[PDB]
């Protein structure tokens, strides 16, 4: 937890551009890995999405928050619901042409039940 | 339930004290569960409110990006991605005592070593883009705080469940076990004392009969 | 010498139980827990013990059976499953790991398919030495195969998904038949290990 | 008249102790918890008491306080630390205040720097009245100063990482070669207390 200070992002063009503009993006020089990846609904495969999810959630001890577009999150709602750990915190946010559905967010859905 | 065949009397005191103490601990865990439930509830309403904030924030960020794109003409993604290296904006994990529960909260960190974005060949419009960046800086950052409130809420639920589990164990389990142990020990001890008292009663009766034989001997001597 | 003691309420504090346990080199205890449920013969794994078990192991080695090994392994599995029962009753069944769950499932398998034998049945009424030895051996083989399969990175539940056949087969070893057909049982165990290999092949993939 | 009953297992149900209770003018209890834990000589916190304490205080009126009247204060600290630790065991190091942390560290210090006496050790073989009063005064000083510092707005962690010598010095204040070097130890301790700030 204490090691978790970096933010990873999986989202569409506009979101990625905005977030990277804010200055949240960072590239580890040694590993040459990035903390941002532009996503496309048509082009990015579900397997790569699940892979990135599992890697960012469990393979890295330095991830604090994972950002994800609602449109993107819907495609892996299963894996999202399957994630129950407190860290990283799960927050579903809207994207361009894809407004935020409350019930679509797996964590927020979980919270909704038993209200 | 649970019964121990061999008991002293000190063991009864230890079991009774452990029982009352676990009862008080049960009460503490119960009130703590009540407060943690209220807190997690407020954090839940705040979480839904934060999601409904989050969507609007996303729309706003998208709008800012669109405005910057219109202003620039330029291909924003290329330069932006190229100018990423180390985080100017990082986070800091902190520990905060909140109504008893210790929670991890996130604090936004701004590295002063890292400079702001300076687009070249954009000119005045670049400054407009800077403003757009500010918006994002102002926005998702707060959202991250809300995200912390989400994670901490989730854990607050899980831990609350743990407390409830303790309440489940301190209710019909520990209390009943202690009750059965105390009862069986009480029965064994009282029965043993009854047996010893029977031996003593027989001894006293033996002394009384021997004394009566002494009296009979005295009467015989008198006769 | 076989002597029945009838203490009041089954308490070991009774003079009978103590005086009996004192001069005895072996003691077989009777529990009222499984007897009240009309379950088969009830004996406490946390109580019943024998001091003649060593020379008994030396004597069972004459038939080249493993008395001591199977008994100690099953007793350890029983104790670990009992502690696992205390932990599950404490927190829950979701607080354990795959190995502990395998130990609990194996405990249940050993409870239903081994220690419990119907005396009114035409089969379980009498269990031969070779039958119980082969049963404990096949049980240990299935346990080792499951433990090895769990170490291959497979879940206990996922392993228990395709193992239903071997489970029903392990539970069906109580009936069997007369002295003839022991080979069918040992062979069925071999078919069980082979089934485990087939499951391993199925996993990949 | 010095009498010692031999209760089995440390039970208070001892008929020896039961009959000796309605007579003896002073009773020093030995806790079975502290004895079997491989800790220095056992003394029960709440059970140990003396009815001659008032007359002994009247006799200490000539010898003055420290720790005649400071005995009631040390009793307050130990009893409150017992009531605090009773909950702390059922709570943990998770949820607590600053005064609570000061109280727990005060219990640990009162345990290490006061009650502990080693008869086998040449240096710890015995301690003077003035020496024990010096260690107790040192503890009461570090404690009252910690409580005062907590009311000044200072945290527990920074204060704990600030002085690591003060603990080792407050703990060794039990003679160890009495009574001539008393005033000097009082001076070094008071000087450290004034240098803490």
């Amino acid at each position: 937890a204490e090691k978790r200070t970096l933010i990873a992002v999986i989202a569409d063009e506009d979101t990625t551009t905005g977030l990277l503009l804010a200055g949240i993006g960072q590239i580890t020089p040694e590993t040459q890995e990035k903390n941002f990846f532009v996503y496309q609904e048509g082009k990015t495969t579900k397997e790569e999405i699940t892979d990135k999810f599992n890697h960012f959630t469990e393979e890295r001890d330095d991830i604090a928050i994972l950002l994800i577009n609602q449109h993107i999150a819907e495609n892996i709602r299963a894996r999202v619901d399957s994630f129950t750990n407190a860290f990283p915190a799960i927050l579903e946010i809207p994207s361009k042409d894809h407004p935020y559905d409350p019930e679509k967010d797996s964590v927020l859905k979980r919270v909704r039940k038993l209200f | 339930n649970r019964e121990q065949v061999f008991p002293t009397r000190m063991t009864l005191g230890l079991m009774k004290t452990k029982l009352k103490g676990a009862n008080q601990g049960y009460s503490l865990l119960k009130r703590k569960s009540e407060a943690l439930t209220k807190r997690f509830r407020d954090i839940t309403k705040r979480i839904d409110d934060a999601k409904q904030k989050m969507g609007r924030v996303m729309q706003t960020a998208a709008f800012s990006l669109a405005e910057v794109s219109y202003a620039t003409g330029e291909n924003i993604g290329y330069q932006v991605q190229e100018s990423v290296s180390t985080a100017r904006f990082k986070v800091r994990a902190r520990q905060e005592n909140v109504s008893g529960v210790y929670l991890s909260q996130f604090e936004s960190y701004i590295d002063p070593e890292i400079n702001d974005f300076r687009l070249t060949g954009l000119g005045r419009g670049g400054q407009q883009v800077q403003r757009a960046k500010e918006i994002y800086s102002r926005a998702v950052e707060t959202l991250v705080e809300l995200a912390s409130l989400q994670t901490a809420f989730i854990i607050l639920d899980e831990v609350i469940k743990v407390t409830n589990r303790r309440v489940n164990a301190i209710e019909h389990v520990i209390i009943p076990r202690t009750e059965n142990t105390i009862a069986y020990i009480n029965s064994e001890l009282d029965e043993l004392d009854r047996e010893e008292f029977y031996r003593l009663k027989k001894v006293q009766e033996k002394k009384q009969n021997e004394t009566a034989k002494l009296d009979a001997e005295m009467k015989l001597k008198r006769d | 010498i076989v002597a029945a003691v009838s203490p009041a309420g089954g308490d070991f504090s009774d003079p009978v139980t103590t005086a009996t346990l004192g001069i005895t080199q072996v003691f077989w205890g009777l529990d009222k827990k499984l007897a009240q449920r009309k379950h088969f013969p009830s004996i406490n794994t946390s109580v019943s013990y024998s001091k003649y078990t060593n020379v008994l192991n030396k004597f069972y080695d004459s038939n080249y059976p493993e008395f001591p090994v199977l008994r100690d392994r099953m007793k350890e599995i029983l104790s670990n499953a009992e502690e696992l029962e205390q932990v599950v009753q404490l927190v829950g069944k979701s607080a354990l790991s795959d190995s502990d769950k395998i130990t609990l499932d194996v405990a249940t398998l050993i409870k239903e398919d081994f220690l419990q034998q119907n005396g009114y049945s035409t089969y379980d009424a009498f269990c031969p030495i070779w039958k119980t030895f082969d049963m404990m051996r096949a049980f240990i083989s299935y346990h080792d195969e499951a433990q090895k399969a769990v170490a291959n990175g497979a879940n206990w539940s996922k392993l228990a998904d395709s193992t239903g056949d071997v489970k029903h087969a392990v539970s069906s070893s109580k009936f069997f038949e007369p002295s003839r057909g022991e080979k069918e049982v040992h062979g069925e165990f071999e078919k069980l290990l082979s089934t485990m290999q087939e499951r391993f092949a199925e996993s990949t993939d």
